[PDB]
């Protein structure tokens, strides 16, 4: 079925699953031409793929070449998406295949359920929630692999960096969904948050500075008064 | 012209034969239906006075023997029966149709009604996907259950359908999943007309055949067929000229057919949208789509 905030805890039980979301993976600037018309020229995207019980992310850079004398590009897009997760799931030794997947948007589940027909027993669900998976181009480091990427690529990242050793993966993943929003709410006022005290630095093998737990409250408590500041000054309230 | 002899109707019937219907009273003198035309099949179908519950009745063909129906008081039902002795069979009939105790199929001679819903429609075709091999004719009632629906439970009992499944390993080439599931061309064309129905008459014919098994006896598993068979052509962008031309032919009888009232529970608004103003073939149903505006408006 769908996932929502009912069955929220079965993303930390002990099957394997991931979640899907393709919003970066056809990207475009929007631009004038000579001629005064619109044109759109693409860019390098991404498929986001992440264990929410693990924290492995399988970045999968989407070339800007993919789209080289193809049609209906936003519906390819969907089925480009499709490929790369059945060809990552097949590349898998079978103890680590999912058992679900989760696509973060509707349009996603008959591309992938067409493409994952030789795996009848991995469930492909939608979700209610409004994840903020579309931000995880605001983290410095990865934004930076896809915009140099010169070829198909995929590169695995731990998008929780060390966190798992001091709290749990419910835990790890509400921060995480908390920076996401908050960097898509206000990138600018989300980074400064962030990187404001230059004494706490990112590893170089980390996506997220390195902050003792005190710290971290700290910043969880700036980015939700971000996440309702931003809200009155929006809804003016 | 062929008879369909009933040794007596003792409980109150509404009959219907092909797209014809009439009332029989509890133990009224009625002894069957006469004038049937030779050439095609038939099917003949009650629904008791008393339990609209469960229309049922019989698919045949004349030219395959001859038929008797006779109330069975165990099993309380209208069954349909094979006379073989053909001289005892005469005697019988003769005495009826010189008492006059018969009903005449009532064709009008300007209507093509009945062949244009069963133009493909073949009895050794029906006999296949209702199977039950000792009798030439073929019973179907309201509750019986296609192979589909049983793999989502008699399989005796069942409707032999083709399976058709737009998601699904016979459906979708490998490398081709986008493509495939997009234009069906490959699953209409090269697996269901060349693999298996082996040519566009059988396709037809089944398609026929399950849309009257929904109409007459609201079989729907039968209407979940008609629709797919109908998504599967549409959705295809290689389809051959004289099919697209042949089906919507089929398509108007059909809908000029239906009751106006049950077109609520029959038509899926989905499929027919769909391919009326999205598919491939949204310009190529010039007949079923003026006469589902006019008709139907509602449902689009
Ligand atoms: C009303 O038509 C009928 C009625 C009875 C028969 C016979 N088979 C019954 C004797 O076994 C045949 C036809």
């Amino acid at each position: 079925g769908a996932m929502n905030s009912s069955n929220y805890a079965e993303l930390f039980n002990n099957d394997i699953k991931l979640f899907v979301d393709d919003t970066n993976v056809y990207r475009v600037t929007v631009h004038k031409t000579f001629e005064g018309n619109v044109a759109t020229k693409a860019i390098n995207g991404c498929i986001f793929t992440l264990n929410p019980k693990t924290g492995h992310l399988f970045l999968k850079i989407i070339h800007t070449s993919v789209w080289a004398g193809q049609k209906r590009l936003s519906q390819l897009a969907k089925w480009k998406t499709a490929e790369e997760v059945s060809a990552l799931v097949r590349s898998l030794p079978k103890e680590e295949q999912p058992k679900q997947i989760i696509v973060t948007r509707k349009a996603m589940l008959d591309p992938l359920e067409v493409h994952m027909l030789d795996f009848p027993n991995i469930a492909i669900r939608p979700t209610e929630l409004r994840l903020p998976f579309s931000a995880a181009m605001s983290i410095d480091k990865l934004s930076d692999v896809v915009m140099k990427a010169t070829e198909p690529q995929m590169v695995l990242f731990n998008i929780y960096d060390d966190w798992l050793d001091r709290i749990s993966s419910y835990t790890a993943f509400s921060r995480l969904t908390l920076l996401l929003r908050a960097l898509k709410t206000n990138e600018e006022s989300a980074k400064m948050i962030l990187l404001s005290d230059p004494t706490i630095t990112i590893k170089s093998y980390h996506l997220w500075p390195s902050f003792t737990d005190e710290q971290w409250i700290t910043i969880e408590s700036q980015m939700r008064d971000l996440i309702l500041t931003e809200y009155g000054r929006k809804y003016n309230v | 012209m062929n008879t369909v002899p009933f040794t007596s109707a003792p409980i109150e019937v509404t009959i219907g034969i092909d797209q014809y219907s009439f009332n029989v009273k509890e133990n009224q003198p009625f002894h069957g239906i006469k004038d049937i035309p030779i050439g095609h099949v038939h099917v003949i179908h009650f629904q008791h006075a008393d339990n609209s519950s469960m229309r049922y009745g019989y698919w045949f063909d004349c030219r395959m023997g001859n038929f008797y129906i006779q109330y069975d008081p165990k099993d309380g039902l209208y069954k349909m029966m094979e006379e073989r002795d053909g001289a005892k069979f005469e005697n019988i009939v003769h005495n009826f149709k010189e008492r006059q105790m018969m009903v005449s199929y009532p064709k009008i001679d300007e209507d093509d009604t009945w062949y244009n819903l069963t133009e493909f429609v073949q009895m050794d075709k029906i006999r296949k996907i209702v199977r039950k091999d000792e009798n030439q004719f073929s019973y179907v009632d309201s509750s019986m259950t296609t192979v589909q629906e049983n793999e989502l439970s008699d399989p005796a009992h069942s409707l032999n359908y083709t399976v058709i499944n737009f998601k699904s390993r016979e459906a979708i080439r490998p490398g081709h999943e986008m493509e495939d599931f997009l234009d069906k061309s490959y699953y209409l064309n090269t697996v269901m007309l060349q693999g298996i129905f082996k040519n566009s008459s059988n396709y037809f014919g089944e398609l026929q055949f399950a849309f009257l098994n929904a109409m007459f006896f609201g079989n729907y598993g039968s209407s979940l067929q008609w629709h797919a068979m109908i998504e599967l052509i549409c959705s295809s962008a290689t389809v051959p000229k004289h099919m697209l031309d042949k089906l919507d032919e089929i398509l108007y009888y059909q809908i000029k057919t239906l009751p106006e009232q049950y077109s609520d529970i029959l038509l899926n608004e989905r499929v027919w949208n769909i391919c009326l103003y999205s598919s491939f073939q949204k310009n190529s149903l010039h007949n079923t789509e003026k006469i589902m505006e006019n008709k139907y408006p509602e449902l689009l």
